[PDB]
Formats: structure tokens, sequence, C-alpha cells
């Protein structure tokens, strides 16, 4: 595992110092272990005592920096600054081509 | 743009650069950890070593002929590593022994004592 | 390793201590966690210059040659999260027009140089989120004014210099919470606009930041886990766009009568 205490029911229960700590569930079990970075729509949010890998809340948003700004918006939406519009105000780039205003 | 490298003489031919030499740095890379500096000078001739070169080495560089210089002395087992030769020809940075500010690294000699 | 029709190669699982040899140079993204590198290479990467994301983690990289990130002109993420490297690279990053996020957060940095962040013109996010520093880079931080995110998690910073940010204009959010702020000139934040996250959460300030009125665009104010005692009245007046102040786990003493208006 990535992890050091990893019991075999219940996952990595306490992640190291530097690692993220995400709870994966599938099916009913729902277990962690560490990671380097977030997997996908996810933020890292590092503490002094144990790094949480938390859940991004900002909607059209496929890959966030925090719990309010977002990176890379959704396939349909164009950001402006943290967040994904779908109208691009005057005195900036429509699209570019490339998904943003 | 090349550089290259020959009670010990450590002496860096410097052919990359043309004149005016900067942060002439040596560092000694341990097989398997990071590389550290042991001595940099800058163009007026100040000085830089660590805690345990103080007083052990030195650092000799002649910008008439554009060489540098590394005299060895007070040789220990712990000393032996691969030692690299480091120069930087844009100004604009505070000397130190740091890996990260320097543009030219030479190809590197290893080390032993006897 | 294992190549993908997306053109995202992963060769985390190989616990190799090069980079990935033989390669297409048709790839987009590259990712080696897994893998232990503890050096790279001079102009390594000079196979495969079409790539555009470098998920480089948790490898102990202790050095990274000047020259070794030549001709990557294509390449858009740089992720240098969990590492040992001690100081920013400004050598190897500088000659990079097209990096819009670099991550160096876990690796340890001490310094950082002056002439670092040189000629970077697209970046808009970095993280500098656990590395023990002492100062706010000033200077450093100069040389990019087209960034809209910036974190000093966890550090040991003691004190914001006055106008410490002032030519990143066009940021958004700042984190600067589990360091150890003492107190902050009531310069430090001017410059700053359209600001709206700002965290302050368990740096023990002493009574108040009166700085905080200099930006008038704010959103979210984050200063928890400190230690307040007194805040004055009307501090939050130059910031009337406030939606959320988490100042719980203060001992407050007297807030008073006139500390809210027209948010």
């Amino acid at each position: 595992k990535g992890c050091l205490s990893c019991s075999k029911d219940n996952g990595c229960s306490r992640c190291q110092q530097k690692l993220f700590f995400f709870l994966r569930r599938e099916g009913m079990r729902q277990y962690g272990e560490c990671l380097h970075s977030c997997p996908s729509g996810y933020y890292g949010h590092r503490a002094p005592d144990m790094n949480r890998c938390a859940r991004c809340r900002i909607e059209n948003c496929d890959s966030c920096f925090s719990k309010d700004f977002c990176t890379k918006c959704k396939v349909g939406f164009y950001l402006h600054r943290g967040r994904c519009f779908d109208e691009c105000p005057a005195g900036f780039a429509p699209l570019d081509e490339t998904m943003e205003c | 743009v090349q550089l290259v490298e020959s009670s010990l003489r450590l002496s860096c031919a410097a052919s990359g650069y043309t004149y005016s030499p900067y942060c002439m740095g040596w560092f000694r890379q341990a097989p398997g950890k990071a590389r550290e500096g042991v001595a940099t000078v800058d163009l007026d001739g100040s000085t830089i070593y660590a805690d345990s070169v103080k007083g052990r080495f030195t650092i000799s560089q002649d910008n008439a002929k554009n060489t540098l210089y590394l005299q060895m002395n007070s040789l220990k087992p712990e000393d032996t590593a691969m030692y690299y030769c480091a120069s930087r020809t844009r100004a604009g940075v505070t000397c130190g022994l740091n890996w990260a500010i320097f543009s030219y690294w030479g190809q590197g000699t290893q080390v032993t004592v006897s | 390793c294992s190549c993908d029709g997306d053109r995202r190669v992963d060769c985390s699982g190989k616990g190799l201590t090069a980079v990935p040899e033989g390669l297409s140079a048709f790839t987009q993204a590259l990712d080696i966690s897994m893998n232990n590198i503890t050096q790279l290479p001079e102009d390594a990467f000079a196979n495969f210059p079409f790539l555009e994301e470098l998920q480089l983690a948790g490898n102990d990289l202790s050095f990274i040659h000047p020259k070794a990130l030549s001709g990557l002109k294509e390449l858009k993420v740089l992720t240098l999260q969990n590492n040992q490297l001690k100081t920013v690279p400004s050598e190897a990053i500088r000659g990079l027009s097209a990096l819009q996020s670099l991550r160096l957060d876990a690796n340890h940095i001490t310094s950082v140089p002056e002439d670092s962040f040189e000629g970077l013109v697209q970046l808009r996010h970095l993280w500098l989120d656990d590395n023990s520093l002492t100062e706010v880079p000033v200077h450093p931080l100069s040389n990019l004014p087209t960034l809209q995110a910036l974190t000093l998690a966890l550090n040991k910073i003691s004190s914001i210099p006055d106008f410490a940010f002032t030519n990143l204009s066009s940021l958004v959010v700042l984190h600067l919470h589990n360091n150890k702020i003492r107190s902050l000139s009531q310069h430090c934040f001017d410059g700053l606009d359209n600001l709206e996250t700002l965290d302050l959460n368990y740096n023990n300030l002493g009574e108040f930041p009166q700085a905080i009125k200099a930006l008038p665009s704010l959103k979210e104010l984050g200063f928890h886990s400190n230690s307040i005692s007194v805040i004055p009245d009307g501090a939050f007046d130059g910031n009337p766009l406030l939606r959320t102040i988490h100042l719980y786990d203060n001992p407050l003493s007297f807030v008073g009568n006139s500390a809210f208006h027209n948010l």
C-alpha cells in the first residue's frame, strides 16, 4: 500500500506526514490510502496533523485548486477568474478556441 | 558554452563563457544524496565556505588565466565523493553554497583519499 | 510503460531511476510517481518535446540540471509536489513560456534566489505549501503579474513586509493559514485587487490586521484559530462584498457595536 498502518479490512487508517488521505468507497466498503495528489474533482488541503483530500463544491468544475477556485472547468463552460461562466464579459477573449474567457 | 573539468589539485578549465567570472563554486555529490557546495568565490574575490570546510580546504581563482583551482587539505575518509565545477555568467543573485543558481556544470571528477 | 489513447503515458509502477526511454515523441502527459528519480539528467526530456503535463511526484529528486527542461515550450502544467530539492530551481524553470501551474510544496525550501520566477508569463497558480520559509519572497514574486492563486500554507513565516504583494495585481485567492505570522504591516496588501479568499487561520495575530481595508474586493476572510482579543469598530469597512467571516476559536472580548454595516 501507500501508508503504514493499512489494516486489511479498514484501509490505511493513519497516513504519512506528506501524503494525502482519500476515502474511496465502492459498493459498501469504504477505505482510504495515502495519495500524492488529489485524484480528480478534489482539492488538496494540507494540515499540520493530517492531509485531507477534500471534495470540490464549485459546479461545472472538473479539477479545482481550493474550495472556491476552479482550475479546469467543464467542457461546456469557460473560466474567467476562478468560476465556470457561460457568458464571457466584454474586454476579454471569447474562447480563444481553448475554453477560456 | 561548454565547461571542461580536469592534498589534491582540482582545476576547472573555464571555456564556456568568454570572461568576467561570476560565482565560481565547487560542489561535492554523494552517491545517493543531493549535492551541496563547499566553496564559492565571487568576481570581487569574496569566498564562502561551509562549516566542515572552513580551515580545511581553500579556493583559488585567477581572472587573468580564467582558471578555477581547488586545494584539498587534511584528508578524511568522509570527504570522498564526486566533485563538480559550477559557474554563473549572468549576475543579479547573491552568492552562497546553493546549486539552484548556477547555469554551467562540469563533468565532475571522483575523488578518494589515501 | 503503458501508453494511452489520450497520449497520457503513466510510468508509475516501474521503479525506474531515470526518464522513460523509447517512448513515442507524440505523448502529451507523463505521470511518474512510483519510481524514484534521485537526479534529473541533462536534456533527458529532449526525446519527446510534445508534452504539456509532467506529473513528477514522490521522487526523491535532489537535483535538476539547468538544461534538463530546455526546449519544453509546450509544457503547461509542472508538478513537483513531493521531493527533496531544497532551493526553488531558478535556472531550470527559467525558459518556460507556456507554464501555467507550478507545484512545489512538500519539498523542503529554506531559501529562494532573487532571480527566481524570471520570464514566466503564463503562470496562474503555484503552490508553496509545506516548506520552511521564513521571509515572503517579495522581488521573486514581483516578476509574476499574471498569477491567480498563491498558497503559503505550512511554513514558519513571521511577518509580512510592507508592499510584499504589490506587482501581482491579478491575484484572486491567497492562503497563509497554518504558518505563524505574528503581525502584519498596515501596507502589506496594498496594491492587491480582485482578491477573493484570504486565509490567516492558525497564525497567531496580535490584535487585528488593519491592512484588510486596502482591498475593495473581498468575499471570504478566514482568521479563526489565531488569538484575537478585540475587533476594532468599523474594521470591515472597505470590503462591502464579504459573505463568510470565520472568526470562531478566538478569545474575543469586545466586538463593538459598529462592526458590521451594509455587508
